[PDB]
């Protein structure tokens, strides 16, 4: 175990990442597309533990969190669960800095439909360097990171 | 700067910086006719036994190297091996023979050759490589000693043996060889036994040569060592009677305190062991600096007897110069 | 005749084009390898000169000359070597002429 | 151009504490209000008192094996006109608040915290970066 | 048991200064520290060498084996 | 040896730099060290035997002199030339950390390099001690190597 009572030390495994796969030519990821990602690479695993009840059938999702169907795989969960968090926090981050310099925090995906790199009516010199330069989360990142 | 800085509670700058790289100006490249013009030697006493002599302009390196082989690499002859015929003293056998082979002979270490180990003991030892040192001193009572008395010396014959009973036996060649240089022990009152009546002690000692570092026993020099040329440095003039008490931080000849205008001024840097006693009383902090040239090194070889200090150190110079020259000769092997 | 155990070329530490190199000699200690040592880094070709003694038990000494693309490491090393030899020299001159001024 | 970043600052505090050689320096930009400098330093190759005025500029080259070799004595250089120039690595860009942003430099373990609006410091861009310095 | 031939630090022969270190300290009353300078042992490893020694080998011969005690 | 350099009690490295191997470490990575290129070149062939290749850095100083921190040796100590492997990263607090004037500033612009960052295998920040080079800690150099 390399964290305190926890299998893993999320802070370094995350600098890790960012420091062996940096690349200023690589452009960074929107918090939507850091979420995604994220899911992608954590739908699976956590969808394969299916939850039986006692009597051995499928228990419905309404009653999925109640004590009587608590399994030996509820750890895994909660271990993707708080691997979901922590991304999903270096996500708010980022949505916070992208509220504090007058763009738009795509922290939920904007549209089913919508395409397009959706920043461009701000200025590009200014604002969109600016916060390249303070959050720059790459898909390369949080892929060697999970 | 080459002024190695002595501080209150540090040592600053001791790594010598002459060689490019240290700055863009990449000067300081190795140049024979710059280290030709540069070097000096100042001799300042030359005895039978001790050398003084200060080498200027000369890196650390080389000067910890040439008091490196004066220690331990310069031959010199000591006894070897000691063969008994009845040591009946207190002392025993081991420690008479490890007091006999820590005598300095005064023999010239050029006039001997190296013995080789692989030979057998039969012809090992040679008139060429050995040379053979009898002792035999038999105490008895002095028939006729004062009737009051107590010195051993006046109460028995032989109480005291010395090293210069250690008489030379010529072996061969070694007769007409050694003729005009006899082997006697270059210190012959060093006390080595002391026996009453009825001890007795006979042995041979084969002395041949070796270098310091097989053994202490062979090395040249009871001491060989050098230290760099102290600085002291007064920043602001110090007047009356604080400059009395700033001679007081010194020993007495290194600075002195002029008539006219009544103040210290450094006399002989020389005599100052560095003590830094002046930095302890903060009225002389931003007043005065101590340090060391780096590059003025003050030799101070003493001899064990076996041959003059300036050979010792000439040798040295020639070992590591004969070092250099194997290197360069031999082939270097993949 | 010549000695080939006295100077060896580790063959495992040097580069394939004799930039960088090691050298194990046998039967030496501080007292060489530190001359060699300055006089090398005096070389303007020389970016790195540097002995060691891996064990006090063995009498061993390995040092390590890279240098840039102008010269190889032998050449530093022998370069190293006869300037050595010169310095030698001229404090042999200067001590023995002093010895005859007085 | 190689130039990142240039200014004239304005020293408020030297703090040698615990050390002999390396003094951290305080320092405030001339005709600019929100840019602050924290610079570790040392003292004995450069000397700096309190209340000097010194130029700091920030660039990305001198130029106007793998081992690192020095350039060749008389190349001009843009350390030719200068008295302190430190090699390091920006490590962190942080923010302080709206319009004001920090920026982290270590130059083998001398630190520099460069604080100002990121208008200024749009330049920097998280890379090994050359520190000049000048009275 | 008896003064040895050389000082253990640097390598000075001090073992011909007992003698005259006894001789210096009973006939000219000089004191300890002034008869180890006359003496030329100016190094403190010397000084040592022959000022704690303990010379046992007096008390050792008084009971020699060779000779009615 | 290798295989058990944590002890099974806590997970915490147990095979470490003890006495005399610290003070050292924690003279030569002091704030207040610098070393021209023969000094350094002598300690990092002083560290290997005068086998290992090295790739030397450029100086952290450069105008007056050519100087190398200490902790540029124990950078190159870490990682010696391009073809070793290891890239590790890391922040931790030594044994006496003094925080820093302010609240606001981060841990490594405190007082007596109290905060130890390394990135890439670059030492950034603060000094080796028993809590980076010694034992019992888990944010320690040698166990996040291992
Ligand atoms: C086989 C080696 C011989 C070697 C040990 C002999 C042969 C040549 C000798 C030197 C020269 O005589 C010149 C000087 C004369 C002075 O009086 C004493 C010193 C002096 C430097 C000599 C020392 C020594 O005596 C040497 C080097
Ligand atoms: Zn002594």
């Amino acid at each position: 175990m390399e964290g305190n009572a926890q299998p893993v030390n999320f802070n370094r495994s995350w600098d890790h990442a960012y420091n062996i796969t940096f690349n200023n030519q690589d452009k960074g990821l929107l918090p939507y597309a850091i979420m995604e990602t994220a899911n992608e690479i954590l739908g699976p695993l956590e969808e394969r533990l299916v939850r039986y009840d006692n009597s051995g059938c499928l228990v419905k999702r309404e009653d999925l969190n109640k004590a009587e169907y608590v399994d030996q795989y509820d750890a895994e969960r909660d271990f993707y669960h708080s691997l979901r968090e922590y991304i999903n926090g270096k996500a708010t981050a980022l949505a916070n800095l992208r509220k504090s310099r007058g763009m738009l925090g795509l922290l939920e995906p904007p549209a089913k439909e919508l395409q397009g790199i959706d920043p461009d009516e701000t200025v590009p010199d200014n604002v969109k360097t600016s916060v390249s330069q303070l959050y720059r989360i790459s898909e390369k990142s949080v892929r060697k990171f999970l | 700067s080459n002024i190695v800085g002595i501080e209150y509670n540090r040592v600053t700058n001791t790594t010598s910086t002459d060689f490019p790289g240290f700055s863009k100006d990449a000067e300081n490249e190795w140049n024979v006719e710059k280290f030709k013009k540069d070097f000096e030697v100042n001799i300042s006493s030359l005895d039978a036994r001790e050398a003084n002599f200060d080498l200027i302009n000369i890196d650390t390196s080389i000067a910890n190297a040439f008091r490196r082989i004066m220690i331990s690499e310069v031959p010199s002859v000591a006894a070897e091996y000691v063969y008994f015929f009845n040591n009946t003293s207190v002392i025993q056998d081991e420690v008479l023979a490890h007091r006999i082979g820590l005598v300095p002979l005064k023999v010239d270490p050029d006039m001997l050759t190296w013995v080789d180990s692989n030979l057998p003991d039969d012809e090992k030892f040679t008139d060429e490589n050995t040379i053979v040192l009898s002792l035999n001193v038999k105490c008895t009572r002095n028939p006729d000693a004062p009737k009051g008395s107590t010195d051993p010396k006046e109460l028995y014959n032989n109480a005291h043996v010395y090293a210069r009973d250690l008489k030379f036996e010529p072996q061969g060649r070694q007769s007409t060889t050694f003729a005009d240089c006899p082997v006697v022990p270059a210190d012959p009152d060093i006390l080595l036994a002391k026996l009453r009546p009825g001890q007795e002690i006979s042995l041979k000692a084969h002395c041949i040569l070796g270098i310091g570092g097989d053994h202490a026993k062979f090395s040249p020099v009871s001491t060989a060592s050098y230290r760099l040329l102290p600085q002291i440095n007064i920043l602001q003039p110090i007047k009356g009677e604080s400059a009395r008490r700033f001679q007081k931080c010194f020993p007495p000849g290194v600075i002195g305190i002029d008539e006219g205008s009544d103040e210290a001024y450094v006399k002989d840097a020389r005599k100052d062991t560095v003590s830094r006693e002046v930095l302890r009383y903060e009225e002389f902090a931003d007043k005065v600096k101590l340090g060391r040239v780096r590059n003025h090194f003050i030799f101070n070889v003493e001899s064990a007897g076996a041959m003059t200090p300036e050979e010792i150190f000439f040798k040295s110079v020639r070992i590591l110069k004969n070092k250099a020259e194997y290197l360069k000769n031999c082939p270097i092997t993949q | 005749e010549p000695d080939r155990e006295k100077i060896k070329l580790l063959t495992q530490a040097t580069s394939e084009d004799g930039t960088s190199a090691s050298f194990q000699i046998v039967e030496e200690d501080h007292t060489l390898g530190n001359a060699l040592r300055y006089v090398i880094m005096k070389n303007p070709d020389v970016e790195f000169c540097g002995y060691s003694i891996p064990h006090p038990s063995e009498n061993l000494l390995n040092i390590r000359i890279q240098t840039y693309g102008e010269t190889t490491a032998v050449d530093a090393l022998q370069k190293g070597l006869k300037d050595l030899m010169d310095l030698c020299d001229v404090v042999e001159s200067k001590f023995t002429e002093k010895i005859k001024s007085m | 151009s190689n130039t990142l970043f240039d200014d004239i600052f304005q020293v408020s505090e030297v703090d040698p504490g615990r050390y002999n050689k390396v003094c951290r320096i305080e320092a405030a930009s001339t005709t600019q209000d929100q840019c602050k400098l924290t610079l570790d330093i040392n003292v004995e190759l450069f000397p700096v008192a309190a209340q000097d005025s010194l130029t700091v500029t920030i660039a990305s080259s001198l130029n106007l094996t793998r081992s690192w070799r020095p350039p060749q004595a008389g190349d001009r250089s843009l350390a030719d006109d200068y008295d302190y120039v430190m090699y390091g690595t920006a490590y962190k860009f942080e923010e302080v608040s709206k319009d004001l942003i920090a920026v982290y430099y270590s130059f083998g373990g001398l630190l520099m915290r460069l604080e100002g609006n990121y208008r200024n410091l749009n330049n920097l861009k998280q890379e090994n970066a050359y520190l000049l310095i000048r009275r | 048991m008896i003064v040895p031939v050389r000082c253990f630090s640097c390598g000075k022969v001090v073992g011909d200064k007992w003698e005259s270190y006894l001789n210096l300290l009973q006939e000219d009353e000089l004191d300890e520290g002034t008869a180890l300078s006359r003496l030329g042992l100016k190094r403190y490893c010397c000084r040592r060498m022959i000022l704690t020694h303990v010379d046992l080998i007096e008390k050792f011969l008084r009971y020699n084996p060779l000779e009615k005690r | 040896v290798k295989n058990n350099l944590l002890t099974p009690k806590s997970g915490e490295p147990i095979i470490a730099a003890t006495q005399d191997f610290i003070t050292g470490s924690y003279l030569i990575s002091h704030k207040d060290s610098f070393y021209d290129r023969a000094t350094l070149t002598q300690l990092l062939s002083m560290m290997s035997d005068g086998i290992e290749h090295f790739d030397i850095p450029p100086p952290a100083i450069m105008k007056p002199y050519y100087l190398w921190t200490g902790k540029q040796v124990f950078s190159l100590l870490i990682k010696p030339n391009h073809n070793s492997p290891v890239v590790i990263n890391l922040d931790a607090k030594n044994k006496v950390f003094v925080p820093p004037k302010s609240k606001s500033l981060p841990n490594e612009m405190s007082q007596n390099d109290g905060f130890v960052i390394i990135r890439g295998s670059q030492i950034l920040s603060g000094v080796m001690d028993k809590s980076v080079l010694g034992d019992g800690k888990k944010h320690s150099v040698f166990y996040t190597i291992l």
